């Protein structure tokens, strides 16, 4: 509420927003300040026309401060009172065509939405207290381990998937350096060892999947198009993985092939995380040579000589050894402007290593490949 | 001295001055998180939003918590001690293990009364006395 | 720094116990001094090292001002440091002051240091339609140049006084005055800022010419273009997907 | 869109249960607004993007008006959608209005969208 009131009061004057003045002009803007990176909204956002502004504002900040705002969405979004019952919906693509999401479809068109990344599903963060399962660590004399709790169906503490999402971006930084390592099984999001749950009702300790909802395969995809990040689980394995990491930005379609591909990469969160890391390089490092005498040909040197160590075409064995290189190739055409003598205007353009995303396949018995066995001449 | 020593016939000086541009230490990839933690019960939470110093968690979530005065005086059903008045859970959170159904019985004064007996009452040596053997 | 026993103890005498001696301050009222000092105290530095006044701006180049007198105090916490500067200017403050004709002494938070990003005079910057005119006013407002152009006046009315009676010509004064300044004009850039700030100017014209009537009198008219400093830049990043069509093109 | 619980639920408060709240309408009488808005709201668009006003006609070019507030209702069938536009102009209507000096706001059936094909003034066309 203390932020609801903030953005809703300063939506049309964000620079005066109190929060904006504790992330942008405070640590990112100022000299000795240490900038932020990838905010984490611990809240759950519905389809309300109020919570929609909350994202519109936070994204207004993130967009400028360059800090992808990750959050989670409540089960109230899909208009269902139990998140597990989202599996019943055939295709969410046809869902958003419903006029109930009109306000939402407008927000997906905003530029700021290319920094929001909403997650679906909630991981179980605490196992309830049983004596034979997860016994309370009693004291050295005060017998307490014999202590039960009271739960059954589905109502014993949850936490938003957004945590593991960000907690992988951190991982995808200490190990690698950029944010390619947050998708897929073999590459990024795997999230090993989750807090499952087991219980003996009448059978023999029937395990309970750690995740809120057991997304199927086409759910993984049919969500990526809505602009959501599904936290899908492997049945029984007590694990997860992020297949999709898309922002809430609309994907569009377009006729021209190039244009169609543009919108596919921009919606992709993992890149805007990386492109953001260049902004944290420019407005951070080049500040040192603010007074030094430099040229159009000198700024194109300093800025390029850096990023050059992160661009390749050759592929390295294993994913990690290659995710060191996020980008494929980059252009950097800076140029002085008339009037202002000491001022310039850059314009870079980065093509990130396009990730795998799926494929069709038609098998067939040709019997025409080897005609030596089926041909007439014999 | 700016006056400068009188020059001899063989003045050797040895230059020890070095110019160059200083270095810059790397930037730790900061991660901001924003959520209702204190529910309006902390030193930095009770203050106006115009002045809320962000934390750091240099140590850990155990000590950055204790740094904030997170207490609560919520009522609860009573099943211990005498006299009326519902049980009033009142203690400040130190570590994250405070929500553990155990550290609670150690903190809440009333419950501790029953736990105090389990140290003395249950420690009755009816196995040392019963085991007489002549 | 105000006087505490554990912080900045008064240097007592060899027997008269005095180091145990406190002062009395809290919020913001314990001695200050104007930034102008360090500004000039850098112009001096930008003279013993280099020779002209390019070395008084920016971090890497001029104004850095290392090691300032900060302050620390134990109210209730654990020695909460106090930034050495009066005010913690943000980024757009550094600029939004330069336009007013002010010199902000901005600090690096915690680093206990500073730097002069802007060194502008109080002269109005104007704007103008013609691009050249617009650039003129941008360089004239810049103090660091008028410091340098001033050093030429200290050359003319100082050195040419020697040959006040000597027989000289339009072609001779253009020699003496140019042969000097020539060692301070270049186009090529040297590695590091200091090694290049030796050369303030980019290029110079010196068209002197005798006047009618007065035979022994002349009238010079020089014009100097100083090495224009960096001042900022915008930048638009974008995923083109048109740069390498071999991967996104139709033909495959 | 009128207020239903399953469709366009009133955003209640954090404790005051209100989302269960209906309205009362059926045929055609639940709030309207003139097409002129989107017309001007495209002239604005045809200025921030381009600079002049060629970009306010046709599908591929100007007037497309994406994502309108449609309506759905469950009378007896299964959520029979209601076209966002007042009237479902046919093809020769788009034209037979342009001659009268009117600007028709024609809809694409089901698509929940529109477009301005004609942008004529009320001035007579003569011959």
């Amino acid at each position: 509420e203390e932020l609801q009131y903030d953005f809703e009061r300063n939506l049309y004057d964000i620079s005066s927003s109190d929060f904006f003045k504790k992330v942008y002009v405070s640590e990112f803007d100022q000299y000795g300040g240490e900038p932020y990176g990838a905010i984490l909204g611990l809240y759950n956002f519905e389809n309300t026309t109020n919570d929609i502004i909350w994202l519109t504002g936070m994204g207004m900040v993130a967009k400028n401060s360059h800090a992808p705002f990750i959050a989670s969405i409540d089960k109230s979004f899909f208009g269902v009172k139990d998140l597990s019952e989202i599996t019943h919906i055939k295709s969410f693509e046809a869902l958003l065509e419903h006029p109930r999401y009109k306000e939402w479809n407008d927000f997906r068109n905003l530029d700021v939405a290319a920094y929001i990344g909403l997650t679906v599903g909630d991981f179980m963060l605490r196992q309830p207290y049983n004596p034979e399962n997860n016994p309370v660590q009693y004291k050295l004399m005060e017998g307490f381990n014999e202590f039960v709790d009271y739960d059954k169906n589905e109502s014993y503490l949850w936490g938003p998937a957004s945590i593991h999402l960000v907690k992988n971006m951190m991982r995808s930084y200490d190990k690698t350096r950029w944010f390619q390592y947050i998708r897929g099984v073999e590459s990024g999001g795997y999230v090993k060892n989750l807090v499952a749950c087991v219980y003996d009702n009448k059978g023999i300790l029937e395990t309970k999947s750690p995740l809120n909802v057991l997304f199927a395969d086409y759910m993984e995809l049919s969500l990526a198009n809505i602009g959501l990040i599904p936290f899908v689980s492997e049945k029984g394995t007590s694990n997860a993985c992020f297949f999709s990491v898309n922002s809430a930005k609309k994907v569009e379609e377009f006729v021209d092939g190039f244009d169609s591909a543009n919108s596919r990469l921009i919606a992709n969160l993992s890149y805007t995380m990386c492109i953001s890391r260049i902004s944290h390089y420019i407005k951070c490092v080049i500040r040192d040579k603010i007074g030094s005498i430099v040229d159009v040909e000198s700024i194109q040197k300093i800025l390029s000589d850096w990023i050059s160590e992160f661009v390749t075409t050759v592929y390295q064995p294993t994913p990690l050894e290659m995710a060191r290189y996020p980008f494929r190739n980059v252009s950097i055409e800076v140029k002085t402007i008339p009037g202002k003598p000491g001022w310039y205007s850059c314009k870079i353009n980065v093509i990130p290593h396009i990730q795998f995303e799926g494929m069709n396949t038609t098998m067939t018995i040709d019997t025409r490949l080897e005609p030596e066995l089926f041909g007439t001449n014999n | 001295a700016k006056n400068k020593i009188p020059n001899s016939r063989l003045m050797i000086n040895y230059e020890t001055n070095v110019d160059g541009v200083l270095k810059k230490k790397e930037l730790p990839y900061r991660v901001l998180v924003v959520g209702d933690l204190s529910k309006g019960r902390s030193v930095d939470a009770k203050k106006e939003f115009a002045d809320r110093e962000v934390r750091r968690v240099n140590n850990g979530v155990d000590r950055v918590l204790e740094e904030m005065n997170i207490s609560f005086d919520f009522e609860a059903p009573n099943f211990v001690s005498k006299d009326p008045s519902n049980l009033k859970v009142n203690y400040r959170i130190e570590s994250v293990k405070d929500f553990r159904p155990d550290a609670v019985a150690k903190k809440v004064p009333e419950i501790r009364a029953l736990l105090e007996m389990k140290e003395i009452l249950a420690s009755f040596a009816k196995d040392i006395e019963n085991n007489r053997n002549l």
